[PDB]
């Protein structure tokens, strides 16, 4: 089904076009990839986190970075942290476009769409510069990141940040003050701030019904406590609530990035700690110890020391956490993955309470789920 | 523990009794379930594959362990009354594809290495 | 006075120390039911006293946010209700008693 | 109240393990032997669950192993011989158990590589 | 090439006619190119 | 901080109810929407002529492996399965022998194309730069069995891509 | 200075201690014990029958308002008596914290749903059945979520197969598709990665 | 044996099997049942074919990865047959029409075709080889379609005296031309009938039988030189066969008697179609002629396979010619056939 | 340098040829088998021997990083060449 | 871009903004895709001395969780899990949209 985003299975009870129960079956993207974390190693389990929200891929990398160098108790470098933060917000902004593009393509508008995704199509330039990959970069990494920028990676995103203030004004000319497109938003999904919370909703979901909380201002990870920003909040917490708060989320992002850009600090790109992380090559071929740990590192891994941990990031979707069991072998014992489009597709059933066809579409659109996080 | 937690039904005697009542459940369901899958099979033919399900797990003395099963079977039956399945799931009860297993001890030593 | 709390469902009250005043004193009024030495009354009775001293003594209602340190004064209420419904149900679960079963020998014991 | 079962624990109508599975395996609880070319004994100190090897042959295409027995990866970690059995026992599989060695204490003396009078005189350093 | 042109179009291949013992005048394929003209015409590098 | 995206309340004197009630009957936000729609009309499309122009690409992609050799012509690879070791999704098959001449060299080297992630950990796990992902990615194949590459098909792979990989792996080796 | 050492929080880590003996002491009853990481994160371990008291205090407290249930999950350690470890990750929006609390479980042993205190211990708890066989009690509607219809098994145990006993495939004969046992063209290859020699000596256990 | 062929596995998918077949006529019926019977087991699959390649899409998901290969062959192309079946231990020859095209006839596809089959592979070493001929092979038949089957049957014992002939009496399937042929007689008002369809007694046999049986005589040791005859357990008249057909297709039955000669010329009248024919005057020969009884020759309960009756798989077939009124209607609903025995 | 089988077909640099008799052949009909012209041992035969003037010297393939990790080859014994194993290389002292 | 000035000027007018200000296409304004080569550093743990790898080991000075309390083994005022988040300001920024 084009509304369905192809794997989801929506029984739906409809009395005319009412809808009187929404019977969300998922699991049809289901793969089982904690199972296959705990049969692969840290290092080998990276991209199951770069494929699970494949809207946000250094996000999901970053969250699982940060559960595993806290279970090492070690530290990334500032450089590391700032392209980390600097790569997290260039993929909010990727994932912002994917979301309220198709939210107008499945109201019916598909210009946006188009304009929108040429310009995802450059972040994915970006993404492939600095990694190789369009998409599933496997950039970031437990310690820091893989590589370092390219000599006019700076300069492009910096063309690209000041070229896009323009690309979201061209949004908002055609949907922000369109009577149609409010009559399709407006009083559509209401949740309030109460049932949020027992939902556990999180994010722009909040956010929208009016709650004051964001991971990056409350709990700060990386370097996100040296950047100002703006959190959006909503008042009547509806789908057109959230659509603004996600189109000024976007805004603010541009703000963190041209701070990174300003403060990118020197230094090197992964912790200083060769039974951690990789060495350089040169390093590997000319130094005895060196070419040990490098052995030692890609045939068994750095060993994480036991005990359990829960770390939650602001991905653009929501809180993402990773709950991270470790026996003090080098392969995770457990890995929990709390999606956050989990809850808020097991809370489209209430949004849905006196609703229609086109309005279930767009309740889904408005909580913007991937079913690939959904299931993993 | 000696005093272990039960489910439900206490003794086997109310695990009997629920096991009865969802053989009833499955029995009064099996024309129905023939004619909305439209499926080729006839209906003595569901009713012996549901009696034969049943029949599997006679030899079970716990009741802790009965009311798990009856409550799965509970689950797989209104997996079919909701028309959740398909054709496809209701058709695996069968195993229409699978070779016949051999059992004997010679036709075992001839194919193969297995027990 | 407010327009709207800034919260969807949470409505705005007009007397906002009168409820407060009510919602301390039934839920100071259900810990009577619960033994003297059981730690929850002892801490609940402490922050109501304390919460409750707050709001007879501040006729202002900012102020009064400003001292109590709970959101608005509209979430203020709400946990108020919330903490009374929660005596209501300890003093149904009685959980002073001394602990239900220890668990086996090794139950909590990592790496293992 | 709280009733009781005087009987043994089986699981196996719950696992949903095949009952070719269930009936023909034997597992082997042990502790796996120390790796002969390291000195390191870190890895004997756990009670591994293995099963029995089952049949491997050779793909016709690009000649890799194939196989047929879901449980041929399936190795498990007990902290105790009595766990594992236990483990083993409720989940219905044979089993055979073999006791954990332990190398005996052996009396270590430098002096005796230059005794007076005894064989234990190294002819090297 | 043709640098007037905005990034991504001011580099162009025409294929040929004929390619090994292939009639290519009209089913022109992508993997057509030898690897120095392919690194040339992605823009791995600018020296041809 | 924070701000309100949805919170400003609209004048209700009689000019600012005449505007928006002209906005009502005549719909000028519509008329807006659609001058937009022109003005992109009338701009110049992004759209590229593929395959005569292809998009940009940079040194560090990961397209079709390889398998690399010395200037010598001999093969670097020296079968230490770092890579079968390290890759996430097991599609390398490794097997080696001591060759003729007694060096340390691989008889089999398979990679599951329909298996492999296109991670590129081989290439950072191969101490001597045998194992590459090289830039080539228009290799789609009529049937599942071509995409099973063998040691014959990478090293012929290297062969036919040395040129672009070592100008690559010279582009971008001071990153590593 | 240790750049590569991540700095401690002496701060959290007492606070977090201070709130532990707090709910220790209000709640003796069914806390067993209470641990503080290193990395500052509160740990409770509860008796199984305390689920539904436990996360009522814990989210109705006004010194404890964890208003949103962050996750749930399970954790299979055969070895146990008790193999299943449910796990529930609470976050306080107004004291910007998080806690942690876990129960045991058997196979046979219920676990009293929660969907009473907070609504996402649906399909939560829907999912840690499908996955781990834990029943709970008073679920409004507990059934499969991400297996498949009919499937047989709990596949995140530690003892299930990784690539299960049935695979499917479309047979021509019947026109549909059908579940075959399993049967791999290439084996998946198990390694041995673990080091014999110590890593840790501050987690060495006593030889016993 | 050789060490390739050497059986192993748990006959899966992903096994081996031994068998190396080329399935002449793999593009078919009883052809696409065959390959997949045999890709199931886990054999080694040669198709030859001459049609286009997008009409042998549905036999690549019948095997795993090699197992199925694609060869182009022509008919009266001895090189074409022995590269197909050069590296083969079995070949299985299912080549045939119903109707003669202008190239090819009843003595090219029955006696040509399958001679040529057989004396190739007979030079190749291929060690076993499966003939499929009809059961109603008569050399002084009316028909000729089995005058044609009956000459290509001798011309292959010659050939290849180690064959195994196998002679169905009448494959009735989904993709078949049986229960489809009778189910099909709708648009044309009734349903003529020579003799009203009462002197023609047929026992047609279920199509996947037939392949469990053609599978069976491939691992069977003792079945290398033998005629084997499969037919249905029940035999019924083709006037109560016909009837039945249309009481499950839930459609009104109405036959009236339609002189032979007349029935001929009606068949001439309907094989001028340059595409595939709806009838032609040897199906309504075939048609009419009753099937023979051979108590000498094997069959399905000779080759280990019990033979499946009608009444259980006829709804698979002609539940697809119903409307929507008599879609859902059960199995049991309809009475089974008065049979003759 | 490529070698024909007994049965016309190639033998890859690691001596793989299927047999007569083997069925394996077929999938090689109406196609083409794959096969790398370039022998490596070959090639290093064809490579020459370095004379050094002392007793220890160091190869790492040439380019530097680009090559194989540093090592030291002991150029004690006369009666062969020291060879480098990553790259297959000989290297001699100056004799006579 | 590459345009008349017409169309230029009929773009400005139906879209309301200059648009040769900010395209969205690439022209010649990104950095050349062939780069000076760079030389990164090394890092702060790439000291010949003084450098003993026991003083900066992460991972051992991991400590296993210190039990608060535990069953098997004057009037305290009443705790939090920390102290009650400080209520956000309003942006200086942009308060209101
Ligand atoms: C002629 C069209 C192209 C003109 C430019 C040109 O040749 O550039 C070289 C150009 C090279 O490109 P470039 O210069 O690098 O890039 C352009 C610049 O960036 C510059 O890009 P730009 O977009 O800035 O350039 C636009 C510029 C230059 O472009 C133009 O002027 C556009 C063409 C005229 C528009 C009006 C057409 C009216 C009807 C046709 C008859 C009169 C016009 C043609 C003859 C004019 C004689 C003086 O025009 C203007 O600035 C304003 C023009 C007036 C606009 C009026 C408002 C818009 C609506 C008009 C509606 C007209 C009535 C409805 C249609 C009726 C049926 C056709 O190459 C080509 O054009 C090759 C051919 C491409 C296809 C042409 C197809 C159209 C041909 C005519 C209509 C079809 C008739 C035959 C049908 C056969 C069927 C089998
Ligand atoms: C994950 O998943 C995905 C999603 O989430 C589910 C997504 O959202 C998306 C996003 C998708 C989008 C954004 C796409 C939507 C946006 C768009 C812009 C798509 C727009 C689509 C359309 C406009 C489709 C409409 C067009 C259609 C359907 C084509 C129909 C074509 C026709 C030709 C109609 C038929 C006309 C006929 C038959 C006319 C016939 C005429 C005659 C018979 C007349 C005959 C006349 C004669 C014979 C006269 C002859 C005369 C002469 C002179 C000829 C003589 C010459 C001779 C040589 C003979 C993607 C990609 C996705 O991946
Ligand atoms: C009154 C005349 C009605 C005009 C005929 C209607 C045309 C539609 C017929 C049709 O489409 O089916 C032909 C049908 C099946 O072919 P398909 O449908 O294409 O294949 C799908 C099989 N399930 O052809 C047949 O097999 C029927 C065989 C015909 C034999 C009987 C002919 C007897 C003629 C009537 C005798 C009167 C003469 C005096
Ligand atoms: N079906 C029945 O009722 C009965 C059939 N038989 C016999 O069993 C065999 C299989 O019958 P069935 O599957 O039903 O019939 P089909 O017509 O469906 O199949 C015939 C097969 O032979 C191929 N073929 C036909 N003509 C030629 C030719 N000139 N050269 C090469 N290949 C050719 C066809 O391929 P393509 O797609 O290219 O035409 C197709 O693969 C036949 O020999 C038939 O006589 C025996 C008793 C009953
Ligand atoms: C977001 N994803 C994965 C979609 N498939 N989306 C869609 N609109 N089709
Ligand atoms: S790119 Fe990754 S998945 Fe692919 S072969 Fe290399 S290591 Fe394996
Ligand atoms: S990592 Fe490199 S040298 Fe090692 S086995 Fe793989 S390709 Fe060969
Ligand atoms: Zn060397």
């Amino acid at each position: 089904h084009p509304a369905a985003h192809g794997v989801l299975r929506l029984v739906m009870e409809l009395s005319g076009e009412m809808v009187r129960k929404c019977d969300p079956h998922i699991g049809l993207l289901h793969r089982g990839t904690e199972k296959l974390i705990e049969y692969k190693t840290y290092l080998q389990a990276l991209p199951y986190f770069d494929r699970l929200d494949y809207v946000s891929m250094m996000c999901n990398e970053q969250a699982y970075s940060l559960a595993v160098e806290k279970l090492l108790n070690i530290q990334p470098p500032p450089r590391a942290q700032w392209i980390r933060v600097l790569f997290g917000e260039i993929t909010r902004l990727l994932n912002h476009i994917m979301a309220v593009t198709t939210h107008a393509l499945d109201i019916g508008a598909m210009t946006p769409f188009f304009w929108m995704f040429e310009e995802r199509e450059k972040m994915f330039e970006f993404y492939e510069r600095v990694s190789g990959a369009r998409m599933h970069a496997a950039y970031i990494r437990p310690g820091g990141v893989h590589q370092d920028l390219p000599l006019g990676l700076l300069d492009d995103i910096y063309e690209f940040s000041k070229n896009f203030s323009f690309r979201i004004d061209e949004l908002e000319e055609m949907l922000t003050n369109n009577r149609i497109w409010r009559n399709r938003t407006v009083d559509i999904g209401v949740v309030t701030a109460e049932d949020a919370l027992n939902y556990g909703f999180s994010g722009v979901m909040l956010r929208g019904s009016g709650i004051q909380w964001d991971l990056r201002k409350t709990q700060p990870y990386d370097v996100y406590d040296q950047v100002e920003f703006d959190v959006p909040i909503g008042s009547r917490g509806d789908c057109y609530d959230r659509y603004l708060c996600r189109v000024e989320e976007m805004r603010q992002s541009l703000r963190i990035i041209s701070q990174c850009l300003n403060k990118m600090p020197p230094g090197e790109i992964k912790v200083d700690d060769a039974k951690v992380s990789p060495p350089k090559r040169a390093e590997m071929k000319t130094s005895m110890e060196s070419l040990i740990h490098h052995f030692k590192l890609y045939t068994e891994g750095y060993q994480v020391p036991p005990g359990a941990t829960y770390t939650a990031i602001e991905a653009p979707k929501g809180e993402f956490g990773v709950y991270l069991v470790s026996d003090g072998s080098s392969r995770p014992y457990r890995c929990k993955i709390k999606a956050p489009g989990f809850a808020h597709l097991a809370g489209l059933d209430k949004m849905s309470k006196g609703h229609m066809l086109a309005d279930v579409v767009a309740i889904i659109g408005t909580q913007d789920i991937v079913f690939g996080e959904v299931d993993r | 523990g000696t005093s272990v937690k039960p489910i439900f039904s206490r003794d086997m005697n109310e695990a009997k009794r629920r096991v009865r009542e969802l053989y009833r459940a499955w029995y009064r369901e099996v024309p129905n379930t023939v004619h909305l899958f439209q499926l080729d099979i006839s209906v003595k033919q569901g009713r012996d594959k549901v009696r034969e399900m049943f029949m599997k797990n006679a030899h079970v003395t716990d009741p802790r362990v009965v009311d798990l099963l009856v409550i799965k079977g509970k689950m797989e039956l209104e997996e079919t009354i909701n028309v959740w399945k398909q054709r496809t799931h209701i058709m695996r009860f069968f195993h229409e594809t699978e070779a016949p297993r051999p059992t004997d001890f010679l036709s075992k030593f001839y194919v193969g290495h297995d027990p | 006075l407010k327009k709207t709390t800034g919260l969807v469902g949470l409505a705005v009250c007009e007397t906002p120390h009168e409820r407060l005043k009510i919602l301390y004193t039934k839920i100071l009024d259900v810990l009577g039911q619960i033994p003297k030495n059981a730690a929850y009354r002892k801490y609940t009775e402490q922050i109501t006293n304390e919460k409750l001293g707050m709001v007879k003594a501040e006729p202002d209602v900012k102020k009064l946010e400003e001292q109590l340190q709970g959101g608005q004064i509209e979430e203020v209420i709400l946990q108020a209700e919330n903490e009374l419904s929660l005596a209501r149900k300890m003093l149904r679960w009685k959980p002073w008693e001394p602990l239900v079963e220890e668990p086996p020998a090794n139950q909590w014991k990592w790496p293992i | 109240q709280l009733i009781a079962v005087d009987e043994k624990l089986d699981i196996t109508t719950l696992t949903g393990v095949p009952e070719e599975h269930i009936k023909t395996r034997k597992v082997r609880i042990f502790v796996p032997a120390r790796n002969n070319m390291q000195s390191g004994v870190n890895n004997t100190k756990k009670w591994k669950m293995e099963f029995d090897t089952r049949e491997r042959w050779e793909n016709p295409l690009m000649g890799w192993s194939s196989t047929a027995d879901p449980l041929s990866n399936l190795v498990l970690t007990f902290s105790t011989k009595e766990d594992a059995v236990a483990f083993a026992e409720k989940n219905g599989w044979s089993f055979d158990v073999e006791e954990r060695k332990v190398p005996k204490p052996k009396s270590k003396s430098y002096g005796a590589n230059f005794s007076w009078n005894k064989r234990t005189r190294v002819s090297t350093k | 090439e043709d640098n007037k042109q905005f990034f991504g179009r001011h580099r162009w291949v025409i294929y040929t006619t004929e390619m090994n013992g292939r009639d290519t005048f009209w089913d022109v394929d992508g993997s057509m190119v030898p690897p120095e003209w392919h690194r040339w015409l992605h823009c791995m590098t600018d020296d041809p | 901080t924070y701000k309100f995206v949805n919170m400003r309340e609209p004048s209700m004197d009689m000019k600012s109810v005449t505007d928006r009630a002209a906005q009502t009957l005549l719909w000028t936000e519509l008329v807006r929407g659609l001058g937009m729609t022109l003005s992109y009309l009338f701009r110049e499309p992004a759209t590229i002529n593929y395959p005569f122009e292809k998009g940009p690409l940079s040194p560090r992609f990961r397209g079709e492996h390889a398998l690399r050799r010395y200037p010598s012509g001999e093969e670097r690879c020296i079968a230490c399965k770092l890579c079968e070791a390290v890759c996430p999704a097991q599609a390398i098959t490794i097997e080696a022998e001591p060759r003729a001449d007694g060096s340390r060299r691989t008889t089999r080297y398979d990679i599951d194309m329909t298996k492999c992630i296109y991670c590129g950990f081989c290439q950072e796990a191969c101490p001597v730069d045998a194992i590459v992902e090289g830039p080539n990615f228009e290799f789609s194949t009529e049937t599942h069995e071509e995409l099973l590459y063998n040691k014959e098909k990478l090293l012929n792979n290297g062969d036919k891509w040395e040129a672009e990989i070592a100008a690559n792996i010279q582009a971008d080796y001071l990153y590593r | 200075t240790r750049p590569t050492i991540r700095p401690r929080n002496d701060v959290v880590h007492k606070q977090l201690s201070a709130f532990g003996q707090y709910v220790a002491e209000i709640l003796p009853k069914y806390v067993q014990q209470v641990q503080v990481s290193c990395f500052n994160e509160l740990e409770i371990f509860i008796h199984p029958d305390g689920v539904i008291p436990v996360l009522t205090f814990l989210r109705d407290h006004t010194n404890a308002q964890f208003k949103s249930l962050a996750d749930l999950t399970a954790v299979d350690v055969p070895t146990r008596q008790n193999r299943f470890e449910i796990v529930y990750n609470l976050l306080s929006l107004r004291f910007n914290s998080r806690i942690r609390v876990k129960t045991y479980t058997d196979e046979l042993t219920p676990i009293e749903s929660s969907v009473t205190v907070y609504k996402a211990a649906n399909w939560y708890e829907r999912e840690i059945w499908d996955m781990f066989g834990v029943f709970f009690a008073n679920h409004p509607d507990l059934r499969r979520i991400l297996t498949d219809y009919g499937f047989e098994g709990h596949p995140f145990r530690k003892d299930f197969p990784l690539s299960g006993y049935v695979e499917l495939r479309y047979d021509d004969e019947v026109k549909r598709v059908v579940a075959e046992p399993v049967e791999l063209a290439q084996e998946f290859r198990k390694f041995d990665l673990n080091s014999p020699w110590e890593a840790f000596p501050a987690y060495r256990q006593p030889p016993e | 044996l050789h060490h390739a062929l050497i059986p192993h596995g748990k006959g899966g998918r992903s096994s081996v099997s031994g068998i190396v077949a080329t399935v002449f006529g793999a593009t078919g019926f009883l052809g696409r049942y065959v390959v997949n019977h045999l890709g199931r087991m886990g054999s080694q699959v040669i198709v030859p074919y001459r049609c286009e390649p997008y009409d042998t899409m549905h036999l690549r998901p019948m095997g795993d990865l090699g197992q199925i290969i694609f060869m182009e062959w022509n008919g009266k192309d001895k090189d074409s047959i022995r590269k197909v079946v050069e590296h083969s231990n079995v070949v299985i020859n299912l080549v045939g029409r119903e109707w003669e095209t202008k190239n090819f006839d009843f003595e090219d596809v029955f006696v040509k075709i399958p001679h040529a089959i057989a004396q190739v592979s007979k030079e190749a070493g291929v060690e076993k080889l499966i003939h499929i001929s009809h059961l109603n092979a008569d050399i002084k038949s009316p028909s000729r379609y089995l005058r044609s089957k009956a000459v290509g049957e001798k011309e292959v014992r010659a050939a290849f005296p180690e064959a195994t002939i196998i002679k169905p009496s009448d494959i009735f399937g989904r993709e078949d031309r049986f229960l489809n042929y009778f189910a099909s007689m709708r648009w044309f008002g009734g349903v003529p009938l020579i003799s009203l369809g009462k002197e023609t007694v047929k026992q047609p046999v279920y199509i996947v039988d037939v392949s469990k049986g053609i599978i069976n005589a491939i691992k069977d040791p003792d079945a290398k030189g033998k005629t084997f005859a499969f037919v249905g357990p029940n035999r019924y008249l083709l006037f109560d066969l016909v009837q039945y057909i249309f009481a499950v297709a839930y459609r009104p039955f109405l036959p009236y008697p339609l002189p032979h000669f007349a029935y001929r010329w009606v068949g001439r009248l309907f094989e001028v179609s340059p595409f595939e024919p709806w009838t032609t005057r040897d199906k309504v020969e075939r048609v009419h002629m009753s099937d023979m009884t051979l108590p000498h020759l094997p069959g399905l309960e000779d080759l280990g396979i019990q033979a499946t009756p009608l009444e259980l798989k006829a709804i698979e077939v002609l539940r697809r010619h119903r409307t929507y009124r008599w879609l859902t209607s059960e199995m049991e609903d309809v009475k089974p056939a008065k049979t003759v025995n | 340098g490529v070698r024909t089988s007994p049965t016309g077909e190639k033998v890859t640099h690691t001596g793989q040829a299927y047999d007569d008799g083997d069925y394996r052949r077929v999938r090689f009909s109406d196609r083409q088998k794959e096969v790398n012209e370039n022998f490596a041992i070959d090639l290093i035969a064809e490579q020459p021997v370095s004379e050094v003037g002392s007793r220890v010297i160091s190869c790492d393939g040439g380019g530097g990083a680009l090559g194989h990790p540093r090592v030291y080859i002991n150029l004690d014994k006369e009666t062969k060449t020291g060879t480098c194993g990553y790259c297959g290389l000989q290297f001699r002292q100056p004799h006579h | 871009a590459s345009a008349t000035r017409v169309i230029q000027l009929l773009r400005n007018w139906a879209s309301g903004r200059d648009l040769q200000a900010k395209l969205q296409l690439r022209y010649q304004e990104i950095s050349k895709r062939t780069q000076p080569p760079p030389k990164l550093p090394v890092g702060p743990s790439h000291k010949l001395s003084n450098n003993y790898y026991c003083t900066r080991d992460g991972r051992r000075e991991a400590m296993p969780p210190s039990i608060v309390m535990s069953s098997q083994k004057t009037e305290k005022k009443a705790v939090t899990p920390a102290p009650p988040i400080k209520r956000w300001e309003l942006s200086k920024d942009q308060p209101y949209l």
